[PDB]
């Protein structure tokens, strides 16, 4: 995982917001597709970091974006593209 | 007489080798084949009729060429194309010619 | 199935549209799967050798959300998302031929009520929506700082259109802003539409003429095909009628819409009825809430809609829901998601049903001037409603709380107003 | 109420319009008052100095008779009769405006259950009814002895127009009768009409060259207005399309008479999807029954209807409704009233839902010749569909029982059809 | 001889403690006065001449009521109108009387 | 201004539009106070009674950003966002009309450079966009896995209208996909449109009757009137003629909006010829990119458009952005912002200016079988051209690579190929 | 190329155009051959079997004059002569593609300008041109002897449609003849375009009872596509409304002519507005100076055109190729050519920007009695801003130098005029 990475999820558990990840191959990735990702069910920094690292690590050289959730409001708050396959 | 088709049509008959070639390098992009055949060929009627099924558990050309082979043991006096369909771009991405009465 | 249409961990994309359905499965069939059924059904039905090609997943519809309902049993609400793509641009038919189209006719669940629908932004915008809006409606009316006054036209049936014409002079000139045809009135054998058209249209001119205030009657344009309805819209407008009406939820909404383009257009401000609704909303337990029928409304687009005589908080919540721009998710008045209707206008809402010129303070109190009310008829009894109005809107307008002084204002009003000092006696 | 609205004693007039109403009132309420006040919100309502200006006595909905519901207790069949001056001419929104505008949000009744009317010959007159007809549409079709077949295409959505005129083409040739839209399709980004229309229509002509018969595909046209639903259809003929698919209750009914209108001048088979007549009929408390849906289409037009796939004297009762010129009363199929229609041309019913061509032995022996089969698909599919269809409408005619035979009817007809016998290996 | 205003003319003529709570309200919320007069009231009439500026720097409502006296004292046969204008809402929510000839 | 206008903490909502303006302040200007003024420039420019009459707070225009340049001086790229609600549904005219309408024109900047727009998705689906797109392009004309051939008739002016066809005749039957006509050639008094319509259409007619393949003619339409335009655009439909051709910078952005509007409900393909743009885009230091043009044509709908013989990078940026539905943001390609659209199907690259053939296989890797070739005229000579193209495409899909293995491919596609053989052989 | 497209000796024919053009060249390239270049990529291009089939010669761009520009290293003047035949009969848009729609992109020129035309009168005759022009403006308007006043519409957006009338009324009454929307305002949601019009048009008729002088405001009808412009122009035509607006280069060309026909046809004045104008003409080294674009104008048509703030000498130059129908060739003005402009009847020009109004002695001794002085606001303002116009009106017509005497004549007239009193003091 990069610093800023690492950075913007520690901010995101901050605030309470819970983690998601969603991966999709170079194709489905052009077309907006994306698929769920083994869910983290983790609010401990370093749990949750390393079940980031392990899905990362799953789906290697496929796009991965990482996104914040609010589980009150059960709507998203942020998007970002975390990972590319090259 | 001079009648062409839409892709290759300039180019040699393709030999069972190019037809292939030209199936492998659809799989590796994971468009499954279609094919499709008419006793004529006209380009005002967009359609012909398909090889009783597509093959998406396609995992090598031979299967292709062996239906192909069926479809002209049938209808050797029939035009035959295979066509490559991108589910994710939702677009036709391959049509040429394999046989000619 | 679940597997395939529950995604608990999937989160809407705010292009989503969001559908909230109360369901209380039949036996047998855990709350979930019935929630993935529904998702199911109106986003896919349901194999076949078409299915591969296209990608499934795109097209899909997600419950990503399942929950009990609180002091109920056997009883949940199922939140489901569902792609920008799957709907034709400004056709609220399509959506709810989607949405609610054979979800209903399904089996398992004993029985379905759609709750409240997150209609994207950017479809929203796709709709051209109220074809003026509260705003516009107050600038072409010209009245300000108070509820607008309505009332109908008794018997439903019988009057001569001279004399359907005489009652709605009478109720105009006492001071009623607005008159209103029956929505059953299209073109009855005893009353034909053209004729009733020229007489009101000369009745509001003369109301008009010697109140020196704009005057409204709410003429009926439902007919039985849309060339019929272009007519009558056509003949209101070359008489000059500052208003029209129509029957949305028989008609059509497809009609409703082509009425708004048309009056949009044409700059005619339009009300629309809500005939046949308790068909679809009476039941807590089955059919569809009305606030969906509200939203889909706006977006097909109308300037006015009957409210109901009056839950409250579940009023507020709709009510609000069709005035303010945007609101914000709360379950005690009803508002499942947080909507932003993209600076598009709110309509006015309508109360009627014997709206009992003594709670008249709760009315103005509840729902405010942006809110139009409706009597369910004589130049008197108008005058005193009018009066109790504007000396209930004085009074708030001072600082009273309305509320608990409606009673010492009606007696203020009466005292020096004779006709509502008769009213009041009433 | 009571001592004006009802009248036990009076027997209807022929051009009187009657009204079935099973309702359960709230405690409390006698069941002749809660009749008397349902016949009263559809009628007049409620007094002012305007209701003796009229013959007050010639315009009410008149309770006229009630009993309870056998089985079950607080629930009342009522039976309320209508002048024939009550209602505009060929407005089927009006008819149903009147009888549910708003009595069913009349708070006394604890549910209100609309069941059937009887449309006095009079009244049935006006509508143009049925652009052509059963006969006249398989005069001009030429499908004769037989019921016909329809499959649907799927999947519902994601299919490009170029795929999706080749699942046409696949049901088409296989030997299908037709082949429909879903009532979803209407613009959606990823298909838009026009290029579906003009696929669809070059697959059914090249089809119709292989084949021999007349094919013909149910291209929806329901749209967000008006406009766009007339020019859908005025393209539709510009290519010789046979018929259309219209989404009448999503849509509404004005829109629908204006399309069975235009297809009447137009020459051009309609098609009526029922989407959202769930969230009408389902529930057995509340709401209009399909049935009376059904009186209320084929008096606004249209050469199909969907039916349901088949509680069965229900379906029974109401397809023949729809079906034969006159019918006569019976409870236990659900025909309340005895209706006559003085020879207006019938409508074809429509079943569907994945209907599992091992049970439709049962189904023609169900309906008859005089309908439409739909599937919810390859060309082989479709080819044992018909072997089975003809094999099955050959033994009704020779004299082997459906019920009892029609295993065994599929196993000889397999025997010698190898697509056939496939599908009944599944 | 019936003519009537739009907003309150219904009730009797607004004496200055009426007027001057009105504003005072109107104040409470934010709004800010206008004037506008005209010799007629015409219900077709949307606009008025107004009154030289409208007093957007509102403390107190007794500047307009003197205002108004001016407005009077020179348009004495004629109409006067106040209003508010919600910036926020982008709504009118005030329009009445306070002069007639 | 800056106090107001420069909001850097501001986080753009969803339901904003972003611009990036490269921009050189004179000497003294401040950079931010700078961007500040050129968001008041496109937003409000500018106190009167009226300025509180509005909440300013709404419209205002926000840049929350500025820039330097790596590796230039005094240069610095700006951010603005602003709210939707400033525009107008469905007008590009409107987008340019607020962005770029007095900007240009700001006295304290030494020159004013447009670079990138970012729509938001709410906005997007308010246009129409292209009439068919690709892939309904690609099954109308049905040709599949390769780019197309276009040839421009020379010289420009002077062939009668028969020897116009005679040109355009050779120039299909060699086998090119499409011929097109010069940007100039309206009406000329030596070429009459009418007749040369009917001269050119006859040519496709008979060509496609001889080769058997779907052959098109770029048809211009742009005409000095809005109606001339239509007749022009109708007659080109009678004719049956699946494409024409639009220059819109010339004739503005409304008539082409319009232009687009006839041909998707007509069925027409639209291409569109992109040229005054040099004019605008050429300079790199002021002016408006290529790529927002693109952005803002496809906006108002077009299947073709050049994107130029070929910065290498800067063309696959703005190629992929005017294909794909999802770009990502890319300084190293020029695409600031990251871009959605939400399905809404892409326009096809065309490339002219002396494609040169020996060069075409770099072309086809560089753009990919999505793209259309225009060559800057004989039946011999568009054989070649298409018989190389045929060749390469074949030698890409064999995994061979098309830079390293040009001149191989065109030996050995020669060899067998007398008419490429001489084609190389110059 | 220069053998072929360098003609130093020749003279142009009477009816040949002429653009001048002011080019700096690649390094290398001698002046002579990039003259030859640019006479040739603008008319032929570059060889071809079709070329011998044609009078090429005939139809040649001939670069008959080259010369150094004064005091300037590597630039050039060129003048080319291009046959009337090539240009498509009283079209502005074909003459733009032709001459300017490629030439800006050939590499060969590091920067090229189109900087004249000599429209020739032949040509100058086909073209429809102003609706109206000045002295039939000032006709349908009873205004001579001094040059008509305006104020733009502040802030530039957020008001309702209401406040903008209001507005509007309180600068017409103020003393302006005329008034106007803001080029950023067509259809805002906020603000919906019927709406208005409506408004505005009522208040105009107020301010014209008012004063009994004409009264008018300049409205906006520029849309996303010319159907909703006509409709656009029909609706300001029924309220009778004396003037629209335009934005001729966001909608280009087309679009402007359409409506100069329209308006001709319609007895509606027409402006147009210059956004974007700085896009083009701004620098000193590219682009199309900006009186060609105003001659252009001149000849599809429009009544009025901004002419921004005011070099002096070309702007006068222009100002006169837009009112005088015969100004010499005169360098130092920028007028490269003489122009017979056949009777052709003269645009009132138009200057803005924050007129400043100290500054209007200079302002109209530089533009004239026939000029429109429109300004960027109360009543009393305007009320100043006319006084001093009608001082200074005078004290030229009676023989006093406003040049010198401005601040004489401005304070003798602010004596007696308190409001341009409380102006001087500001």
């Amino acid at each position: 995982l990069s610093s800023e990475v690492i950075t913007q999820v520690r901010s995101l558990l901050n605030q309470g917001y819970r983690i998601g990840t969603e991966h999709a191959d170079k194709r489905r990735f052009r077309t907006s597709s994306w698929q769920p990702c083994a869910p983290i069910q983790s609010t401990n920094e370093r749990q949750v970091l390393s079940e980031l690292e392990n899905c990362l690590s799953e789906h290697e050289g496929e796009y991965v974006r990482l996104l914040g959730i609010d589980t009150n409001t059960r709507s998203r708050v942020f998007e970002a593209l975390i990972q590319r396959p090259d | 007489k001079e009648r062409r088709f839409e892709t290759f049509s300039y180019l040699p008959p393709l030999s069972d080798r190019q037809i292939a070639a030209q199936i492998e390098y659809m799989i590796e992009q994971g468009f499954h084949p279609l094919i499709e055949f008419n006793e004529h060929s006209n380009p005002e009627e967009f359609y012909w009729t398909m090889w009783k099924l597509p093959l998406f558990d396609c995992k090598s050309p031979q299967q292709v060429l062996d239906e192909v082979r069926e479809c002209r043991s049938e209808y050797g006096d029939c035009y035959i194309r295979v066509a490559g369909f991108d589910n994710i771009k939702q677009c036709q991405t391959v049509s040429f010619i394999v046989h000619r009465p | 199935y679940k597997l395939t249409y529950y995604t608990p961990d999937y989160t809407p994309k705010d292009t989503d549209l969001l559908a909230a359905f109360r369901f209380s499965p039949q036996p047998g069939v855990p709350a979930d799967e019935a929630g993935a059924a529904i998702a199911a059904e109106s986003s896919t039905g349901t194999t076949v050798w078409t299915d591969l090609l296209t990608d499934m997943d795109r097209y899909k519809g997600k419950c990503y959300h399942i929950e009990p309902v609180q002091g109920e049993e056997n009883s949940y609400f199922a939140f489901i998302a569902y792609p920008l793509d799957l709907f034709e641009e400004g056709s609220v038919t399509n959506i709810l031929t989607s949405i609610v189209g054979n979800v209903f006719g399904f089996k398992a669940i004993r029985s379905l009520r759609l709750e409240d629908i997150r209609f994207p932004v950017a479809l929203v915008k796709t709709f051209q929506g109220p074809p003026h809006g509260i705003q516009v409606e107050r600038d072409l009316l010209n009245k300000y700082g108070r509820p607008m006054l309505g009332c109908t036209i008794k018997p439903k049936l019988g009057l001569s259109a001279k004399n359907y014409g005489r009652a709605v002079y009478e109720c105009l000139r006492g001071g009623l802003d607005f008159t209103k045809d029956d929505e059953n009135i299209n073109s009855q054998p005893f009353q034909r539409w053209r004729d009733r058209f020229l007489f009101v249209a000369d009745a509001i001119h003369k109301s008009q003429a010697e109140t020196g205030e704009i005057k409204g009657h709410y003429l009926n344009v439902t007919a039985p095909t849309c060339e019929e309805m272009m007519k009558r819209a056509e003949f209101a407008k070359e008489l000059g009628m500052p208003i029209i009406m129509h029957d949305f939820l028989t008609a059509g909404f497809t009609a409703n819409t082509t009425l708004a383009k048309w009056c949009r257009d044409n700059g005619v401000l339009l009300h629309i009825h809500r005939a046949m609704h308790a068909v679809i909303d009476r039941q807590r337990n089955h059919g569809i809430h009305f606030r969906v029928l509200a939203k889909c409304l706006r977006l097909s687009g109308g300037d006015h809609l009957h409210s109901g005589t009056v839950d409250k908080a579940s009023t507020l919540g709709f009510v609000d829901l069709m005035r303010e721009d945007h609101i914000e998710a709360d379950r005690s008045r009803g508002v499942f998601f947080t909507q932003d209707w993209a600076s598009m206008p709110g309509v006015l809402p309508v109360a009627s049903g014997g709206i009992h010129v003594w709670h008249m303070p709760a009315l103005v109190e509840i729902f405010g001037d942006d809110s139009v009310l409706q009597f369910g008829g004589n130049a008197p009894g108008a005058t005193a409603n009018r009066v109790a109005l504007e000396a209930c809107v004085q009074a708030r307008n001072e600082g009273r709380d309305l509320y608990r002084e409606g009673g010492d204002i009606l007696r203020e009003a009466g005292k020096w107003s004779p006709e509502l000092a008769a009213a009041l006696d009433l």
